[PDB]
């Protein structure tokens, strides 16, 4: 479904910050002794709401709360940082978890080129 | 049901039925995940002391719990607890290792004072995160800064200022809770939820200049006399 | 292989206990502030002897605390929360870790109603 | 070699094997894996304090160890160990956060006392785990209740009531171990192997009822008199 | 690109220990109770440099060593476990993150068995 | 860009392109994947105590990071610091739970004494990890062994003894640092760079068959007269 925003109020404008992992460091800088403290690791970005993602993104996060906070109480481990990576696993295991049947609604692969590839074949063939 | 994940189709933000399988969707790695924080602030929530202190409560039974989040957004206004109870004790526990303050906060509103805290771990009455740097927790870490928040997660398309505003509390967490607004260590603002922080910061300067502060040894309380909009679209006595 | 109850006896039920993230909260109960202590998060379930499989669990129980041991003595990590995460990646590269040859016994893709498809286009060409 | 993964096929449970591959098998989710827990007592071990004590050791040099689990059984019959040298010291190391007792427990079989310790920690001399809330380890942590089992990882297809019954031991952890159930601080029994926790509580409401208790400032221990099925198929003195 | 050792010096052997999980024991060594200390859970091995393999190693974990430490400076998990796990799903999101469309190149499937099958079969339908 | 990840290809190691894929390539479990630590020492650099600690100093404002490994090399040299300010505080921080020494050390190097420590944490000035057992760190911890070394990963294709050397430091970890080899906790010789670790231990045992150890109650420092290849390859007074 798509995001219906039904919040009191929404700030069109994300005034973000994250990190980056592949920071292509100057010299010196990525050694960890020389390199920055820890509030010195940031870059940070504008984003406008173009076709309405911050007012989407701000009422996703709201909604996703609910199932956040179920799954957190079920687990045992103190700081979770495995969702993504496990969204991932089941992310390759729905295509891929079984048997993929071809031209069948839940096997991801395009047979068009090869199927294609057959066709020039037989009309070759044909020819003979 | 399980944890929403978002996604960008036909020009619009949507949430991914996981009981049906899109082909075309494509995800050619795990940087194209990401895990995200916002700000409640961002929906219009009132943002004052009073009104935001109102929102966490203490509770005991219920494990802490961390989630962490790899970006965020700017503050407007974050906060910082030392509550301790009547007799001395601590309310909060102190950090987490590696559990540091919430990196972009343009006020850092910093209560200090007592309540009754009856409960092993202060939480969000509305369900919400505090969000610290890049781990958001269910509970309120000791003189750590933190902004109210929630968490999303998405599949990508293929200078810095901050003030500390300090306030002195009795009651804390409960129906009658008092603030004031911390001037010196002896000269107090009655806080009232409608005071902006631009507005208590002007009270500040105004204050010092023309002299207000208190010159004795005591200590000297202001109330302000009666002189709609979100921070992004826009010895006792009186003064007037 | 088939597992062999070993076991000098067998409770032949099984009283459990376990959890569920993704349980319809009733109103404001997945609120942690307002929900249950640490001792009501839990479900609970009877399941009977039927095909064998409380007897058969108790015996794959006991026999899989070698190897689970084993693993336990070699990492460095306190709690280990990851193995069934890795089960799924191994139960994806063991499949998809390579090219996948069609027809071949590692490959687990099924051509039939392809070839069908195109069995029924021959037939056609074949009448023209 | 590596650890066997439960899998249902043919109206029974197989381990699946890794050198062969089975197209047919199917992992929609990683929801479709599960880790459970199963407790000894299922498979007929003797659950009295003598005899359940009797399989944990104390051993230096070995780090522990903790593995999650997601599902357990009901207990009969669980244990909580507040065990200490002659010199007072802890034998026990406290729970690690986030670890707490065993959920299910018909029977808490609390034993204090004395010991020698020779070892860092207490391990399970059959390598089976100590079973805690959702969390397996290798050793016995402080106070901290929980049941014997061990570990099993599948691929599925696709009130309460706790009684707790306390024990002083000397020579805890040896050859000679002696026991004692508990009927107040100055009333004791003589533990045998052979006493059902049905039978220690009847035991110790015959001695309420009777007025068997000590009525002097000293202790006073009872021996109980002569008068194969597994549970879930059913100043010193004397009494007969 | 093949890795251009560029050190001052290189051990040519390497002389290293590691750790086994599916480690054989001797009746009861894996008990944890009966098992090894610490101190000894370590297989030894030595490996010359046959194909240059350990000069080779040398370098490699040398020239990793930024990406690591900026990686490392981006979580803010105390100690991580997680990366060859995190390698693998992105082995497997890069072949299977998608349609994969036969006989293009980013598609590791190979249908030529197949294609000889259906051949087999057509030449089968010339002779009638 | 990414962490680059190690291959053999035409009978050689390569480092894969992730841009460019490879569908010869097979990775058929989790178990063909390793993490390796390798050492400084391969390398060829300068492993005496005097050479070595110039590589390391302090700095606060970096929280400290671990990452795990799997497999190492055997060390000629490893290292153990015991550091105080002089006034007493420890200037590292002890190991955290779970964090052992290197495991495979011919000479542990263990070096006491103190410098002014300035920073909260000790790191790598080049960029390199601190070896411990199966853990990487980019601190060192206090009185634990560990190799200097750097981390690598892999696509798998498909007696041991320990001599402990003693040192006395003042000025640790700055520009005129002293060092002193110990022979017993009077007798001292004064440190040089170009003193092996096995001419430190023969130069140990003629002192002691030679009777040049002190016999007064106070300290007595030797200082060694006059007398470009790789381990692997091969009262004050004077003594020439
Ligand atoms: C996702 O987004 C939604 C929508 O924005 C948020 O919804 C809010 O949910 C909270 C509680 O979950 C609501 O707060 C409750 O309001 C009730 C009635 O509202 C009063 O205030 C409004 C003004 O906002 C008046 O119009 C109205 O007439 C009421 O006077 C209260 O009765 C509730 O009271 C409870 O708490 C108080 C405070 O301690 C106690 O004194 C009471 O005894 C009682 O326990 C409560 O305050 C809020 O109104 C909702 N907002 C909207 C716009 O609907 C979600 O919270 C958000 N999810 C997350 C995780 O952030
Ligand atoms: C998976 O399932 C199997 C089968 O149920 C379990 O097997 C048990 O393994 C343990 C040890 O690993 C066995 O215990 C040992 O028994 C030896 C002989 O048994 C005595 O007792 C039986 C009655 O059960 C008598 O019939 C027999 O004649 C013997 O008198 C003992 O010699 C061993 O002694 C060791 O420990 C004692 C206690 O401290 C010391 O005093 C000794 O010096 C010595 O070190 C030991 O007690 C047990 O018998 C096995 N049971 C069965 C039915 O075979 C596995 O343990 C289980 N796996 C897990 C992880 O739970
Ligand atoms: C991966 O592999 C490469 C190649 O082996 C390693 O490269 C080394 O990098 C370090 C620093 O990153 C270099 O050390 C620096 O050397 C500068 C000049 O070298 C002096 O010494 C050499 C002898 O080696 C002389 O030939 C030369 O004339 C110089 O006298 C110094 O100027 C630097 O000084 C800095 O530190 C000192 C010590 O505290 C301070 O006093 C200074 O003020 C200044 O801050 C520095 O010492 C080293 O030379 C490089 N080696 C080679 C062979 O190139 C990488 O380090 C390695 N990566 C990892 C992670 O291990
Ligand atoms: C089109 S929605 C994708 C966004 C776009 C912006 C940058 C984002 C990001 O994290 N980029 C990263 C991606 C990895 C890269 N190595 C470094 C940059 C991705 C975070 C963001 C956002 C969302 C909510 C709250 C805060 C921030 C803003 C959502
Ligand atoms: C056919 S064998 C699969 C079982 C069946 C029962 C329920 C199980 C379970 O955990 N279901 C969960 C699955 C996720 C869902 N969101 C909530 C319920 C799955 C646990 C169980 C078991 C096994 C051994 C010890 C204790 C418990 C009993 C094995
Ligand atoms: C051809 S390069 C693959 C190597 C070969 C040797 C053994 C290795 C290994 O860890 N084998 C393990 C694999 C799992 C098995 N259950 C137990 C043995 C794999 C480690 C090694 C190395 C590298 C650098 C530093 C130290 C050690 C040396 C690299
Ligand atoms: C205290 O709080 C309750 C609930 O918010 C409220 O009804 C009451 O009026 C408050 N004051 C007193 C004195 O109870
Ligand atoms: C004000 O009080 C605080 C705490 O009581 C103290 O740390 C601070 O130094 C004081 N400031 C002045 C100017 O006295
Ligand atoms: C209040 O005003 C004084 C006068 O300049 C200033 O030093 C002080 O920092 C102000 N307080 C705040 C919270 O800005
Ligand atoms: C002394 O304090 C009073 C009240 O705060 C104020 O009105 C007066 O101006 C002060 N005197 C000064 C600042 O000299
Ligand atoms: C102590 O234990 C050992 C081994 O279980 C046993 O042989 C011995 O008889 C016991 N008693 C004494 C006094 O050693
Ligand atoms: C019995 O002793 C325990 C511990 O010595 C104590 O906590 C408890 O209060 C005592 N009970 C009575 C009734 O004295
Ligand atoms: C023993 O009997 C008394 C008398 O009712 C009771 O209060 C006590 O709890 C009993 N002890 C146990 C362990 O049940
Ligand atoms: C006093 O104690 C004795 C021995 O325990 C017992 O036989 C007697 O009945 C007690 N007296 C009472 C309960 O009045
Ligand atoms: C101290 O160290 C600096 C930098 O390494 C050096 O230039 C200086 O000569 C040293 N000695 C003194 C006395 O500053
Ligand atoms: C040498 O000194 C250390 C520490 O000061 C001490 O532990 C050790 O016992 C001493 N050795 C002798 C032989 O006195
Ligand atoms: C130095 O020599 C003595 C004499 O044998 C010996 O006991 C001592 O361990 C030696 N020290 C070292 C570091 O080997
Ligand atoms: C006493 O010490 C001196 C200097 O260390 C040494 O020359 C002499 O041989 C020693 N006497 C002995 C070992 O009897």
């Amino acid at each position: 479904e798509a995001i219906v925003n039904a919040q009191p109020k929404c700030n069109p404008n994300l005034h973000y910050w994250t990190t980056q992992d592949e920071g292509a460091a100057i010299g010196l800088a990525w050694i960890p002794y020389f390199g920055p403290a820890a509030e010195g690791i940031y870059i940070e970005g504008l984003m406008h709401n173009q076709d309405g993602l911050i007012c989407g993104l701000r009422q996703l996060a709201n909604e996703t709360t609910q199932a956040l906070q179920l799954f957190l109480r079920a687990t045992t481990e103190l700081r979770t940082f495995s969702i993504l990576n496990r969204k991932a696993i089941d992310f390759l295991l729905q295509r891929w978890g079984g048997t993929c049947h071809i031209l069948g609604p839940d096997c991801c692969i395009e047979p068009a080129d090869w199927t294609k590839n057959i066709t020039d074949k037989i009309d070759q063939i044909i020819h003979d | 049901r399980s944890i929403p994940l978002g996604v960008i189709h036909n020009s619009a933000l949507q949430v991914s039925d996981v009981d049906k399988l899109v082909c075309r969707d494509k995800l050619s790695s795990t940087n194209q995940l990401r895990s995200v924080g916002l700000n409640l602030e961002g929906n219009g929530v009132a943002t004052d002391v009073p009104s935001a202190t109102k929102r966490w409560g203490f509770r005991s039974g219920v494990p802490p719990k961390v989630v962490n989040y790899e970006a965020g957004e700017w503050a407007e206004n974050c906060y910082n607890l030392e509550i301790k109870k009547p007799d001395g004790s601590e309310c909060l526990p102190a950090a987490p290792d590696g559990i540091r303050g919430f990196p972009r906060c343009r006020y850092v509103h910093k209560v200090s004072g007592t309540g009754p805290c009856a409960g092993d771990f202060a939480f969000h009455k509305e369900g919400a995160f505090f969000l610290y740097d890049r781990l958001a927790s269910t509970v309120i870490y000791r003189g750590t800064t933190f902004a109210e928040g929630v968490v999303a997660f998405l599949i990508l398309p293929q200078g810095y200022y901050s003030t500390t505003i300090r306030y002195q509390a009795t009651g804390f967490g409960t129906n009658e809770t008092e603030y004031l607004f911390e001037v010196d260590n002896l000269t107090y603002v009655q806080l009232e939820s409608r005071f902006t922080p631009q507005f208590l910061l002007q009270l500040n300067e105004t204050i010092y200049t023309s002299g207000k502060r208190s010159n004795t040894t005591g200590k000297l309380i202001w109330k302000v006399n009666p002189e709609e909009w979100a921070f992004w679209e826009t010895x006792x006595x009186x003064x007037x």
